[PDB]
C-alpha cells in the first residue's frame, strides 16, 4: 500500500496529506476538525494503513466517543461477574498491550466525535501520558484501580492517536486547553474548488459547465457562511459529501438530481441555519436551482 | 445639554448587536424601552418554548435510572440500603442562559426609576419561572456564553442583559438599582457609533464589500522590526467596492453638537491611514468623516493631498427611516 | 400487501410518497417532520409494509423515545436480573441481529417523537454506523461495554430507519447538524386542499359546498400561520386529523358539527397561538363560522 | 346529578366528548370541585358506584416514568423491574374488557407530562388502542413483550390554571386531550339552591354573587396577567356549614381572611391597597 | 397554659377553629417566637390530655427523604429489610385509636422538598381524602395486601420561619394544602408583660422595653423588600434567664442586647454598622 | 544529583527555582500554577531528585488527579474479592510507610491536574495531618476505615507534597477552599524572554534575529491576553514548549518550521480564544507569519 492507492479517490490535496504525516510523526497525537461530510471518517481508515505501510486492521482500532464513555470504559473499571464484581481492563489498556507486543509495527487508535465526551474524565491519567515526550517505561505511572502490587501503564512510542471533532456544535468544542496542547489541530476545507473532486464528477458523466457552475455557487455560499461569526461561523460551511454519493446506479448529475438534493437535504438545513428571514432561504435555494 | 432622543438609540444598539413597536410605550427614558422588549421578548420566546439542555445528573436514588456507575455504588455500599449511584440526563431550563434572564429581572424590578407597568409585569414573569435559580450576574457569566449555542433570538435578548448589568448603578437604597446615564459618556457612545455603522453597512450596502482593515506603517527602523513603540493602527471600517475604495473615521463628540470652532482631530489619524494603505487595484482612494449632529446635516467634499475626502453630518432626532434614508443617500455620493 | 391498500385512505399525495421511498431505499435513514395531526404515525406503519412489500409486523419495530431513555436501554447496558446484574442487549441490538438472520428481507425500526430524547447520547456509537455507506462488517466497531475489541457491532444493510419529529416545538429540535446529515428530511404538510381528504368526507355524506368552504378556510389560516415564521413557523400549522376522526358513528359533518369541535379544540389552541392578540383570535374564529 | 353546581349542559358535553375522544383536560381555578366533579362523573360512566375501578393520583415535579408505568426498584433481595400503577391498572382493566375503568391525574401541570407518559403519549389516543398498536416498553427485557392501552380505559386530567409555567408548551398533547374549561358557577341556581336549602337569606345569596362577580370580572379584565382561569372558585363555601351553622355575614367574614386573603396577595402581589380595597369591598 | 402563652388568645382560639376543620396547618413566623413551644402546648390543648406519646416531632432538612420519613430499606447484618419510617409507624399507632387526636410536627419544613419526601402520600394528607377509601399501595409495598391511608384523627403542623431573605416564594405544593399563619412577637401583649411583672419587674422597665422593641419592630418591617414583617424579633430570648432564679434588670437586658439582638441586627442589615450601632445603642439606653 | 544537569537545560530563572526550594523545605506543600507547556510537569521530576540529591524512584511518587480518583484508592478502602470486600492500602498510605522507615531521606509526592477532583473527597480527614505544622505521630488519628482506634496514621514530616495546577480553564477561577489554606501557590512564567530558551535554539542552528524577532511577538501576544480578565486571564497565556519539541532530528528553526506550529497548534487555539472577533485572529495570524 502507498499514497497513490489512498489518494486515488480522496478529494483532498496532497498538501495537507503530507502535512498530516509530518505533524503526526513528530507529535503522535492529532485532531482533524471540519464540518460533517468532508471525509473525516473517510480518510481515517485510509490514513491508518499508510503509516504501517500495509492494509492491516489488527494494528488499528476505531471507536466513537458518545458523551457517555468513561475512564471505566476506556481504561479500567469494575464489571459484574455472575454474582460479584470483577476488574476489567479497558479497551485502550487492552490496545496498548497489543502495541507494545511488538514496538516495530505502528498501532493506531481512532476516535470519532471525540469532542462530545468529557475527555478529562475518560482519559484521566493518560492525558499527560499520551504526549510524545512522556512515553515509555521512564514515565510509567500506576493506575487508579491497579493492584496494590506496583503495576504501571505507559504509552508505547509506536502508538498514534487521532481525534475527529466536528466544527458544527459550538457547545461541544474543546475548552480543555491543557488537553489541546497534546494534540495538533488540522483544518480541512470543504473541497469544492479542487479538481480531484471535479474529475470525480466529470469521470462520472458530468458536464464541465454544470460542474464548474456548481463549485462557483457553493463557494459563494460558504463565503456568506464564513462572513458571519455570530451564529454561523466558518466551520459551519457545507461539506461535499452530499454530492459524492447516490450516483452509483448510473444516474448522471443534472439539475433534476441537484434539485432533489437542494429541496430534500440542504433546504431544511438552510431554514434551520438562518431562522430569521425566509428571503435569504428563498434566495440561495433558488440560486442553486437557477 | 442636548442628546439624541432615547428611542432612536435602541435602533443603533440593534445593528450593533446584529439582531418591534416603540411607538406604544410612553416612557421617554431608556430603561422603560429596554425592559419592555425584554419583558415582551421573553414572552415571545415562551410562546415557542424556552431552551432545554440535557443536564446530566449523577445521584443516589432508589433504583436504576439511566446508567449505573458501578464504582461509586460499591465504594459507598449503597446496595445494602437498596440504592445506586446512577447517571441520567434530566432535561431542565436551569441553564446559564435562562438563569441570566431571571436574575436580570430582579435587577430590572429593583431599579428605582422605572415605569410602574413594566415593574409589575416583570414581577409576574419572575414568579412564572419557579424552577430556575437566581444568580449574581457578572460578565464572566456572559463570557462563558460566547459559545452562543442558543438561537439567534436568544443571543439578541442576552445582549440586552449585558447592557443592563454593566449599566446598572445602585441608587438611594442599598437594595434597589439606578440606571446609568449612558448618553453623557461619549466614549461608549462612540464605540456604539462605530459598531453601529460596521454591522449596518453589511446589511444595506450589499453592493459593496465591508471589512475592517488593519494597517501597517511604511516605516523601517534599524532599532526594531517590531515597531511596538509606534501607535497601533486599525481602521474603524473599510468599505471596498470595485469602482472605489473608501475608509471612514467616525467618532462621537459633544462639541460638534453645538452649531464656532470645530473639533476634527480624528482627521489626523485619517491621513496616515490613507498613506500606509496601498491598493493593488489602484482604482481610487477616498475618505469620509461622518459625525452625529442634532439640528441638521451638512456635507462637504475636499481635495487635500491628492485624496478625496468628505466631511458629513446626520440630523439625529429627525426620524429613523429618513435617517436610514440619509445614510444610504450619503454613501452613494462618495462610493462613486 | 399492495400499494393501493394504503393510498385509499391517505390524504398525502403519492408524489411525496414516491419521493419518500426513493430516498429511504437509498439513504436508509429518514426524518419526517410536520405538525401534529397529519398522520406521521399513521403513514409509518403503512409505509413499512410497502417497502418490504409484504405485511410482516415481526420485521417492524415501533418505539417512542422520551427523556427517560438511554444507550443502556436502547443498545447495551448492565441491568439487574435479580441478585446478580447482567449485560442486557438493548432493543435495537436485538433488532439488528434478527435482520442479520434474513439479509434479503428489509427490517424497519420506527421511532415516534424522536426529537424529544437526547439522540446524541442515545445513538452514540450508532451515530457513525447508521450511515448508508458505512454499514457492514468492514466498519464493525466494538461498543463501550464490549468484553474485548473483537466483539463488534455493525449495522446490517437491509435495515431501514424512520424518524418522526413534530415541528411544533423549537425547543426540541435536532440541532446536531452532524446528526442531520445521516437523516434525509422530508417535510409533510397538512394537505387540506387534496381530493382524497375531500373524497373521504363526501364518501361520508358531506356537502361539496361545505367542503369547499372548509378547505379554503383552513388553507388561508394555515398560510397565515406560515407567514409569521419568526413567531410561528409553517411547522406549527393545523393538521387534518381534528376533522378526520369523530365521524365513525355516522354523524354527518354539518356546519354545527364543525362549530362544536372548533370551540372544544382549536379555539384554546388559537388562544395560545395569539397570546397577545384577542381580536386575532376573535377574527379567525368568527371567520370560520360565517 | 343533584348536588352539582355546574351547568347540566356542560356535563352533557363532557360525557359525549369523553366517550368519543377518551381523553380530556379539565382546567380551572382551585375550589371548583374538579376532584368531586370527575369522581361524581366517573360513577356515571360506569353507571355504578365502584371505587376499585377508579384510581386517582396527584402528579408533582418529582413524579417520574419510574413511578407511573415501569421502573427498576428494590425488593428485599435486590433490584427487579417494578410495574408502575398505570401498567398495573391497565392490566387490571384489560382483565375485564366490558366495564369502563378510569384513571384520574390531579395537579397534572406540575410534572413534565411528556416525560411521565413517555410511550403512551402516542398510545393514549383512541384510535391507537389495541394489540396492533402495542410497543415494547423502554425497560422491556424483550422486544416481543409489549404494552397496549385497552379501549375501555378512559382518562381524565385535572389542571390548575393559576400556575402557568413558561417552561414547556406541548401542542401535541393538546391534540390528544380535549380541553374543557370550568367556571366557578356562582351564578348557577344549584349553588344558590344548596345554600337556600341551608337556611340562607335570599338576599345574602344574591348579595354574594354580586360581590364575587365584580371581583371575578376584574381578575379576567387583564387577560395577560390573570384570566378566568385565575378567578376564585366556590368550593370554599361548601365546606364548614354542614356542622349545623347556617350562613351569616360573620361566616363570610371568616372565609375572606381565612382563605382568600393569601390568594389576593398571590394574585395582586405588591399591591396591598388593591387587596385591602377588594377585601374591604366584600366585608361591607 | 393560655396565660403562659404570650400570643393573642384570639389567634389561639382562631387556630383551633382552623386546624380542626382544615386538618393541615403551617405556622410562619420570626425566630425566637417559641414556635415549637407554641405548638406543643397547643398540641396538648387540642388533645386535652397532655399526652406526649400521641405527639411526635420531626425537623426537616434538604437531605430528608421518603426513606427517612415514610419507608425505606436499611441494611441488615446480611441482606436488607424493609424498614418502617416515622410517619408510617406513627399513623398506625393512631389508627388503633380513631377518637384520639394525633399530631405531627414538621420543623423547618420549607427547606426540604415535600413531594420528594411524601411522594404518593402527599395527596393523602389533604383533609378531603382521608381514610380507607383513599388507600394506596406504597412504592415499596410489593404486595397489594396492605395499602397506606392516613386516618381522620391525624393533624399536621408545620413550623416555618420568616427569618431568611434568601428564601424565595413558598413552594406551590405547600400553599394548596396548608393555611398560612403569621405569629406576632407578642411584646405588646399583657400576658408577656405579666410574665415580667410576675418577676418583680419595674412597670417603667416593663413598659419602656415594650415601646423600645416596638420602635425596632416597626423599623425592620418598614423596609419594603429586603426586610418585611416576618423578620421582626421575637420574645423567646427574653424568657430564658429570668425565672431560673435571677430577677429582671437593665444590666440583664444589656447582656441580651449584645448576645442575640446585636448579631441579629448585624445579620439583617449587613450594610451599615452605624445603623446597627445607633439601634444597639438605642436599645441599651 | 548535580544541579548542572538539572538547571542548565531549563528556561526558568535560577532565582525562582531556589525560591521554590526554600518554601518546599519550609512548608512541604506546594503548588505550581501556570499554563500548560511551561514544564510544570517537567521540572517536578527533576526537583524531587534535587532535594534527595539522588535519582531514586522509590523515594519519589507521581500521580495525576481526575474525577474518578477517590479516597478509597488514594488512601484506604475496600476492593471486591470474588464476592467479599477486602481492605487495601492506598498509594499515600503505602507511600508514607516507606517514608516512615527513613525519616532523614526526603520523600516526594507529585499530583498533577489537582483541580479536576476535589481534594476533600480524596484527601478528606488527612488534610488535618497534611499541613506542615501538624505533622508527626503527636497528631496521629485513626482512619475512617480503620478496624480499631488503635491503628493510626500520621503524615511523617519528611514527605513533601507537590501539586501541578494549570490556570487554563474557566472553572478554576473559583479556586477550591481546601487548597488555598494548605498549599503555597507559585506562578510559572511563560519564559520566552529568557537567555536559556534562546540559547537552546542558538545551539540548534538558529539565527539570533529570527529568534529575537519571535520572542517580542510572543512576549507581545501574551501581554495582550493577560490584559483581558473576563475571558482570558494572565494564566491562559502561551507556554514555551510548542517550540521546544520537534527539533530532535536537528532540523533548523525557521519560518517554515515555525509556520507549521502556528497553523497546526496556535491558529485554532486563537479561534477558541478570539471567537468574538474573528478578524482579531487574522490580525495576529498574519502578524506572526510576517
Ligand atoms: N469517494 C469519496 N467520498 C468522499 C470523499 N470525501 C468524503 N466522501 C464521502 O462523504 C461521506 C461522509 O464522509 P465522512 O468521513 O463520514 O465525513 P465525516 O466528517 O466523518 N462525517 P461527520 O463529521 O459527520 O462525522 C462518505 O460517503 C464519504 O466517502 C472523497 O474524497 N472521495
Ligand atoms: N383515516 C385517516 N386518518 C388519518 C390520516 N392521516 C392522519 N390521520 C389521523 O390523524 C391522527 C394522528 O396520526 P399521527 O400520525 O399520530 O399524526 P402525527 O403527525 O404523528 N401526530 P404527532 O406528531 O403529534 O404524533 C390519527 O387519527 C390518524 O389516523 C389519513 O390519511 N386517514
Ligand atoms: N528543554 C526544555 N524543555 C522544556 C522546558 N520547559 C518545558 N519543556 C518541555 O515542555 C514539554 C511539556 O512540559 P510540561 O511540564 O508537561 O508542561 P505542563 O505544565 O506539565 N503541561 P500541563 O499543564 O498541561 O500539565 C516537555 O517536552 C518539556 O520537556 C524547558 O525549560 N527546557
Ligand atoms: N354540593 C357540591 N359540592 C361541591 C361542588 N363543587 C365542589 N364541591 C365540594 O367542595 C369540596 C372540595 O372540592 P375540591 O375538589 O377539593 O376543589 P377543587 O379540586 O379545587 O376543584 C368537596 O366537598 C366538593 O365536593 C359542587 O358543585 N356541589
Ligand atoms: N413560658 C413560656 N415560654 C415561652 C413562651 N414562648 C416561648 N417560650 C420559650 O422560648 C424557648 C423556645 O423558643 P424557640 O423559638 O422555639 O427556639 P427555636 O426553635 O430555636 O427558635 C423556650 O424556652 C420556650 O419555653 C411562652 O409563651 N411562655
Ligand atoms: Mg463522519
Ligand atoms: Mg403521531
Ligand atoms: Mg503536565
Amino acid at each position: 500500500y502507498c499514497l497513490e492507492d489512498a489518494l486515488n479517490d480522496l478529494f483532498i490535496p496532497e498538501t495537507t496529506i503530507e502535512t498530516i504525516l509530518k505533524r503526526l510523526t513528530i507529535k503522535k497525537n492529532i485532531i482533524l476538525q471540519g464540518p460533517p461530510g468532508v471525509g473525516k471518517t473517510f480518510v481515517a481508515r485510509r490514513l491508518a494503513y499508510l503509516l504501517t505501510g500495509e492494509k492491516a486492521p489488527q494494528r488499528v482500532n476505531m471507536v466513537q466517543f458518545h458523551q457517555s464513555y468513561s475512564y471505566e470504559d476506556f481504561i479500567q473499571g469494575y464489571r459484574p461477574n455472575g454474582v460479584g464484581f470483577r476488574r476489567k481492563d479497558g479497551i485502550f489498556y487492552n490496545f496498548c498491550q497489543q502495541a507494545k507486543e511488538q514496538p516495530e509495527k505502528k498501532y493506531i487508535f481512532i476516535i470519532d466525535e471525540i469532542n462530545r465526551a468529557n475527555l478529562s474524565k475518560v482519559f484521566g491519567e493518560v492525558m499527560m501520558l499520551m504526549e510524545h515526550d512522556k512515553r515509555g517505561e521512564n514515565w510509567s505511572v500506576p493506575l487508579t484501580y491497579s493492584e496494590n502490587d506496583e503495576e504501571r501503564f505507559y504509552v508505547p512510542e509506536n502508538v498514534y492517536i487521532i481525534g475527529l471533532m466536528n466544527t458544527a456544535d459550538r457547545s461541544l468544542a474543546v475548552v480543555d486547553y491543557a488537553l489541546r496542547r497534546r494534540f495538533s489541530f488540522i483544518d480541512i476545507e470543504p473541497g469544492f474548488d479542487t479538481p480531484q473532486f471535479r474529475n470525480f464528477l466529470l469521470n462520472k458523466k458530468a458536464e464541465p459547465s454544470f460542474v464548474e457552475s456548481l463549485c462557483q455557487k457553493m463557494n459563494e455560499l460558504n463565503q456568506e457562511i464564513s462572513k458571519e461569526a455570530t451564529i454561523l461561523g466558518k466551520g459551519f460551511r457545507i461539506g461535499h459529501s452530499y454530492f459524492c454519493c447516490g450516483l452509483e446506479d448510473g444516474t448522471s448529475p443534472d439539475t433534476q438530481w441537484l434539485n432533489e438534493i437542494v429541496m430534500t437535504d440542504i433546504a431544511p438545513l438552510l431554514e434551520e441555519y438562518f431562522f430569521d428571514d425566509p428571503y435569504k432561504q428563498q434566495k440561495w435555494t433558488n440560486k442553486l436551482l437557477g | 445639554q442636548p442628546v439624541i432622543p432615547v428611542r432612536n438609540i435602541y435602533y443603533m444598539l440593534t445593528y450593533a448587536w446584529g439582531y418591534a413597536n416603540l411607538e406604544a410605550i410612553p416612557g421617554n427614558n431608556l430603561l422603560d424601552i429596554l425592559g419592555y422588549v425584554l419583558n415582551k421578548g421573553v414572552l415571545q420566546l415562551s410562546r415557542r418554548g424556552l431552551e432545554l439542555d440535557y443536564n446530566p445528573n449523577t445521584e443516589i436514588i432508589p433504583g436504576i435510572k439511566g446508567r449505573i456507575e458501578f464504582a461509586k455504588t460499591i465504594r459507598g455500599f449503597h446496595l445494602n440500603h437498596g440504592k445506586t449511584v446512577s447517571t441520567f440526563d434530566m432535561l431542565n431550563e436551569d441553564t446559564l442562559a435562562n438563569r441570566i434572564i431571571k436574575s436580570t429581572l430582579a435587577i430590572l424590578i429593583k431599579h428605582e426609576k422605572l415605569n410602574s407597568t413594566i415593574r409589575d409585569e416583570a414581577r409576574s414573569l419572575y414568579r412564572k419561572l419557579p424552577g430556575i435559580s437566581t444568580l449574581h450576574l457578572t460578565p464572566q457569566h456572559f463570557s462563558y456564553l460566547n459559545g452562543g449555542k442558543n438561537t439567534r433570538y436568544y443571543k439578541f435578548v442576552i445582549s440586552v442583559c449585558k447592557f443592563i448589568v454593566n449599566n446598572s448603578i445602585p441608587g438611594q437604597n442599598k437594595g434597589h438599582y439606578r440606571f446609568y446615564d449612558f448618553e453623557r459618556n461619549e466614549k461608549e457612545m462612540s464605540l456604539l457609533y462605530q459598531k453601529f455603522l460596521y454591522e449596518f453597512c453589511r446589511r444595506e450596502l450589499t453592493s459593496a464589500n465591508t471589512t475592517r482593515s488593519y494597517l501597517k506603517w511604511d516605516a523601517s527602523s534599524i532599532s526594531d522590526q517590531s515597531l511596538n513603540l509606534l501607535p497601533r493602527m486599525e481602521t474603524d471600517i473599510t468599505i471596498r467596492s470595485s469602482e472605489k475604495i473608501l475608509i471612514v473615521d467616525a467618532k462621537y463628540y459633544k462639541s460638534i453638537f453645538s452649531r464656532e470652532k470645530f473639533h476634527s482631530q480624528n482627521l489626523y489619524q485619517l491621513m496616515n491611514y490613507l498613506w500606509s494603505l496601498k491598493p493593488e487595484n489602484g482604482e481610487n482612494i477616498g475618505g469620509l468623516l461622518i459625525y452625529p449632529h442634532v439640528d441638521t446635516a451638512v456635507k462637504h467634499r475636499y481635495k487635500i493631498n491628492g485624496f478625496d475626502i468628505g466631511l458629513c453630518t446626520v440630523n439625529l432626532g429627525q426620524e429613523w427611516p429618513c435617517i436610514h434614508q440619509e445614510l444610504l443617500d450619503i454613501f452613494d455620493e462618495y462610493l462613486k
